[PDB]
Order: C-alpha cells, then structure tokens, then sequence
C-alpha cells in the first residue's frame, strides 16, 4: 500500500458540514482514524465524539495528525488547501468540486518545494483496503488485494474494483486524483508511488478525454514502471469542445481525445481495453493470474 | 462562459488596451442612430452571438448610412445565425454591435492565452499570422507561434512581450505599445479567471497604434462567485436550452446525434457507458450525470431531458450505488417512470450497494424495466431492445 495505512491519523476541514459529517462516520465505521477536525468558529467542540478546532495549527499540535481530507466548499478550498500545506500534514485530499483552475495553479506551485503531497480536487479520495479510507467511495465494493488503481474518474474507477474484487484480486491502493484540468497530484506521481509499493503488483490507469497527462504517463512508464500497466480511456464518443462533466473532460484545438490516447498507449507497449466491461480481464489475460474462485 | 465581442472589448479596455470601439443596439432605429453617433464614413455592424465565423453567414456587414445600418440590423435581429461553429439551430441574434472603422491596416497579428495543462502555467501565443485560423497556422507552420510560459510569483514581464515584439518584426511605438497590450492582457487574465482568450486581429493601425478588432474571452465559469460584474454578463441565450435546464436540476446534460438515451452517476462512468454503447452496435444520444443521490424529482427531469429527442428509442440507466442503497435508488427510478411517458424499452443496471434488493424491486414494479447484471450484459441489452 501507499501513502495510507492503519496507522494513518486524518484530521478532517469541514468537519461539522453535511459531507464531512456523513463520510466521517462511516470513515470512523470503516477504521479509519478520524482523530478530529477544523471547523472556523467551532473550536472546542466535539462532533461524532471528536475533537473540532478553529485552526489547523491547534488541530495538528492536540493530535499529530498526518492526513486531512477538505470537504469545504470550493470558494474556501484554495485558503484550506495552504492552510493544512503550512500546519505540518503530509497528505492533504481535496472532495471538493468547483474549485477554480487559477486557485489549484498556485496551489501546486506553491507545493513545488513542500514535503506535502495533495490529492484531488475533484476527487473521491484515496483507499488502502482494509486499512483506511480517506474519501467518498464505498469501503464495501473493495478487498485488500494487489492491483493498484489510479483514476481521473470517481464511479468510473468503482467499476474496475468491483472487477478486480470478483477476480479476486483487490486493491492495494487506489488512488483518485481527480477530474479536474491542474490536479495536486498528477499520473506520474502516482505511477511512482505504486511501481515502488512491493503489494502492488499490476497497475490499472483509467483516464479519460482532456489533456495530454495519459501520453505523458505512457512515455514515463514505458522506461520506468516495469510492473504491468493496463490503460482504458472514456470518452471516445464525446463531441469535441464540450464540457462533459468533469472541468477537465474537453476536447479542445482536435487535441484530448480519446483514440491518440490509446494510441500513445500502444507506442509504449502498455495494454489497454477499449470496454470498461473489460478492465479486470484485460488485466487476467496480461498477468496469466488464476483462481478457481 | 463565453462573452459577447462587445463585453470582450470593454473589459480589455478597462484594463487598457485599444479595441474597434461599438454601441450595441437591441432594434434597427437602434442601430441607425449608433451609426450617426459614431460619426463615420462607414461602421460595421455585427451579430452578437457568442460564435466565429459570423461574417460568413451573414453576420458582419460594411455600412454607410443609417438607412444602411438600419436595413442589416432589421436583416439579423430576432433570427438565429448558423455558422461553421454552431449547431444547425444557430445562435439567436438579440442584438447587434455597430463599430468604427479601424481599417485600413498595416498588418494584423495574433496573441492569446491558456491555462496550459502540461505545464502548469498560463500561456501566451502569438503569431505574425493574424486573420488566419491559427490551429491551421499550428499545424502548418507551428514555428510561427510563439510561446510565453508565465511564472506564476513575478507574472508576465516585459523582457517577455519584447521577446515577441522582436520577433513579430515590431518597429517603434509600436513594440512599447504590444508590451503593454500583452501586460494588460495578463493582469485581466489572472483578475477575471479567464480560461482563455484570443484577439485575432489585433490590428498595426496606419499610425502605429494596436488595436483589437475581434477577440473572444471564455472565462472560468467555476470561478464567477468572486466576479459579480462578470457573472452580469451572463447571456442564457447563448446556452443551449437542455444543458441550461440540466445545470437548474443538478444534472450535466450533453446531446448527441443517436438513438439510445443514457443516465448515469458520474462524468466517467457516463462517457464510458456511451462508448460500451457504441461497441455493441447502438448509437448513444447524450450524456447525462445525474450525481450524487439522485432523487425521484431529478430522475424525472433526466427523462424528459432524453425523451425530448424524438430519436431516443431506448434508454440506459447505469447507476452505481456505493453511498447510496441500489434498493433506494430503484424506488426513485419506479416513481419517476410513474410521472413520465416512457413510450421506449428501458434496461437499468444497479450495481454496488444492495444490487440484489434493488434489482428485485425493479423485477416486481410491473413498469417492463429490463435489469442487467454487467456493464456488458446493459449494453448488449439495450441495443437489442431497439429489434
Ligand atoms: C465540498 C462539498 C462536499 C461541501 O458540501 P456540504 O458538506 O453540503 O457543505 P456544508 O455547507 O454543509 O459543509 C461545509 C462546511 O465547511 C465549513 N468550512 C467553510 N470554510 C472552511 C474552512 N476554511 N476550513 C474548515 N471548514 C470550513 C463550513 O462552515 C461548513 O460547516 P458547518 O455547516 O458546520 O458550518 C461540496 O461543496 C462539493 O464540492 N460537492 C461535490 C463533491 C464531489 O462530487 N466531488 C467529486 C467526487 S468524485
Ligand atoms: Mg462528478
């Protein structure tokens, strides 16, 4: 596994809201260590037997937290984002959606020299099954396995563990960075993450139209990850110039589509599928894994 | 969000820089009198619509007279425009600008910026090939664009723009003058969250001067909460009807030309169930997400928004329960049919949490609701449902 574990202590921003209270019990239910969290003006509170503080510093110092997940609306995320950069967290993960694209460019400038990795935003989180969750996805779908998984998509990535759990495989972790177009953190970095993580023995990189990251990560891959790699991309069928959900779902200047990223794909020997139906078995057919079960 | 030309000029000259002034006018007596205010040999007046290719089709005029003026306007208000880059409806023609004459010119340049992906940075373009397309200038020719990547602590220097003007063959006032268009571009960038924005032309007047002439703004629609003076600006017109009406019922809403309607939670598995679609022989007809804890009211607005296409003969809902309980989700979808005329074969696939209890409830409602087990099976079924 990467990045989480058992012992992993997350502090929660936005604590007391709807999302951050609904998630944070069933984090709490699922195992994960919700140790406390920050909601301005709320300081000195408890919420789900938890402590609430008014400032990440305080919250950091009471519990030595190592992880936050932000479930601030997107006006307030680029604040809460350099809040729990500066505070002493390693592993900040942004849920939220709508955050403007010029707050994550200097967010992720200001990390260039941090020791602290940000995952999202856009994004359903990060799981290590049966060890922690930190996030939206259901705990209930996954089995601590060796396939590791990372994803632009949210219940498009759910697909290939529900695929990967009935192969009887599971995860070791999966990492969703996001939908949106200048991520906190990128193909590549995750890819390294998961090529030194010794429980992870194949790799599903799932993405979709928008952007260049997948070619990017196709010509990283074919000289540096030797654990097998298998790729699908949605949005073969989305017309160019429109915006399909996700901000960074578009294909603008012919550029962004689907089939040049299969095709980058294809240049650098890395197996992909063209069904989503198919990820897990594209994913058998490659490793020659069997199970009777 | 798009702007109109005439929003996209007054905000660049708010942040100083030289455009072909206009007065927009919502009727032909209207436009004759902006025609007599500017006060010129000939003006030209445009078609508001937020698209290119306006002259093409109709939309940009030479005028010398308010006679004139007032004919084209009466020629283009109240009707839509089609171009090259609309959809066959058009654009509705609400209002049109009339313009000072800029011309003629001594040559015509190209500068625009993105928030460049690869990079992380805003970037700038800008070529001595004004009044082309410049995506065929980048394809032809891409050493003729020249690239700016932006630092975003220190922001756009001069150094940077002279570096352009020195190679755009600038001379004179006019290199102090493309440095302070390009400087002013960047700070409206950042304080307005442009996504992008393009002037082609910007014109090298007779005299020196440097002028946009035609230039489109896409902003950061994301961002609008902090910039009231700019979500003002909004015109709902320009929006395509169904899309508009998805985002007031919290779905995304794209159409397609095909005949399988699709409604699915999240933006990837969307796209995803429309390609597995098309592998298996049918034509999807939109997108559509539904999100997070889809209700009996916003399913019934999915429906509409799908049926409305006559050419939608049956549906695909994919549903992927994990918070929510796939036995919860199928009584919303059983109370939703219930208010609707689903006149075509519906196959619902319902996976994750309860799958089981929820597939079961489908099978009892008595509504002819055809369940699927896989991704594939769903896909296979619902093109079969079309005989
Ligand atoms: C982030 C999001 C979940 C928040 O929605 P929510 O939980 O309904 O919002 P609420 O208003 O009830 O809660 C937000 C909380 O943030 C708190 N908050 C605001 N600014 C804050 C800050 N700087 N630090 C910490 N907390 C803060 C608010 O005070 C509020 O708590 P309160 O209600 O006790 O006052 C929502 O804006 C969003 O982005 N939804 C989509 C998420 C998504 O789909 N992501 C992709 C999944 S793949
Ligand atoms: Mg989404």
């Amino acid at each position: 596994s990467v990045l989480v574990d058992k012992n992993t202590k997350v502090l929660v921003q936005g604590f007391t809201g709807k999302n951050g209270t609904f998630h944070s019990e069933q984090a709490i239910a699922y195992g994960t260590n919700i140790v406390g969290g920050v909601t301005p003006g709320k300081g000195g509170t408890t919420h789900l037997d938890r402590p609430v503080f008014n400032t990440m510093a305080e919250a950091v110092a009471a519990t030595g937290a190592d992880a936050s997940v932000i479930y601030v609306p997107a006006p307030f995320v680029k604040d809460s984002a350099i809040e729990v950069i500066d505070s002493g967290v390693k592993l900040v993960v942004i849920i939220t959606e709508g955050v403007p694209t010029l707050d994550m460019l200097v967010v992720k400038e200001y990390l260039k020299d941090k020791d602290v990795r940000v995952i999202g935003p856009n994004c359903p989180g990060i799981i290590t099954p049966g060890e922690c969750k930190i996030g939206i996805m259901p705990g209930h779908i996954h089995m601590k396995g060796k396939v590791g998984i990372i994803s632009r998509s949210g219940t498009l990535t759910y697909e290939a563990v529900a695929q990967t759990t009935k192969l009887g495989f599971g995860q070791s972790t999966c990492i969703g960075i996001g939908g949106d177009p200048i991520p906190g953190m990128n193909q590549i970095e995750a890819l390294k993450l998961l090529e030194n993580d010794p429980q992870t023995e194949a790799i599903i990189l799932i993405g979709e139209i928008g952007g260049t990251a997948e070619e990017e990560a196709a010509e990283y891959i074919k000289h540096n990850v030797t654990k097998p790699v298998i790729g699908y991309i949605a949005g073969v069928t989305a017309p160019p110039g429109k915006r399909m959900g996700h901000a960074g779902a578009i294909i603008s200047g012919g550029k962004g589509t689907a089939e040049e990223k299969f095709a980058a794909f294809e240049a650098a020997g890395i197996a992909y599928t063209r069904s989503p139906a198919e990820i897990g078995k594209k994913l058998k057919e490659v490793t020659g894994w069997e199970n009777l079960y | 969000m798009n702007l109109h030309e005439y929003q996209a000029k007054d905000l660049l000259e708010s942040y100083g820089l030289k455009v072909q002034k206009g007065i927009v006018a919502h009727n032909p007596n209207e436009a004759a009198q902006a025609f007599d205010q500017l006060g010129g040999k000939f003006a030209v007046v445009k078609a508001q619509v937020h698209a290119g290719g306006r002259g093409k089709a109709g939309g940009v005029k030479v005028v010398k007279s308010s006679q004139e003026t007032r004919e084209v306007a009466e020629s283009l208000i109240g009707k839509n425009l089609v171009t090259f880059q609309t959809d066959a409806e058009g654009q509705p023609v609400n209002s049109v600008g009339v313009f000072e004459d800029v011309y003629p010119v001594t040559r015509e340049l190209y500068l625009g910026a993105v928030v460049d992906r690869s990079s992380r940075k805003v970037t700038f373009m800008a070529s001595t090939e004004g009044g082309v397309d410049i995506e065929e200038v980048a394809h032809n020719s891409p050493e003729k664009i020249l690239k700016v990547e932006v630092d975003p602590l220190v922001g756009l220097q001069p150094f940077q723009a002279r570096e352009v003007a020195f190679k755009l063959g600038l001379e004179g006032k006019q290199i102090n003058d493309f440095v302070k268009t390009m400087l002013g571009a960047y700070k409206a960038f950042i304080e307005c969250d442009f996504a992008l924005f393009e002037i082609n032309p910007l014109a090298v007047r007779e005299n020196g001067e440097i002028v946009c002439v035609d230039g489109k703004i896409n902003l950061d629609s994301n961002a609008l909460y902090r910039h009231p003076k700019l979500l003002a600006l909004r015109d709902k017109s320009q929006e395509n009807a169904k899309e508009l009406k998805a985002s007031e019922h919290e779905l995304n809403y794209v159409a397609l030309e095909g005949n399988i309607g699709c409604m699915v939670n999240g933006a990837g598995l969307a796209m995803a169930t429309m390609d597995i679609i098309q592998l298996y022989g049918g034509k999807p007809a939109n997108f559509l997400d539904v999100g997070g804890g889809a209700t009996k009211e916003r399913v019934i607005e999915a429906f509409k928004l799908i049926l409305d296409d006559e050419n939608v003969k049956a549906i695909l809902i994919n549903i992927f329960g994990g918070i929510v309980r796939c036995d919860m989700i199928a009584e919303a979808i059983i109370e939703a049919v219930k208010e609707v005329n689903v006149t075509v074969p519906v196959v619902v696939r319902l996976e994750g949490n309860n799958a089981e209890k929820g597939a079961k409830i489908l099978a009892d409602s008595g509504l002819k609701l055809i369940p699927a087990d896989g991704l594939a099976d769903a896909a296979d079924k619902v093109v079969k449902s079309l005989g």
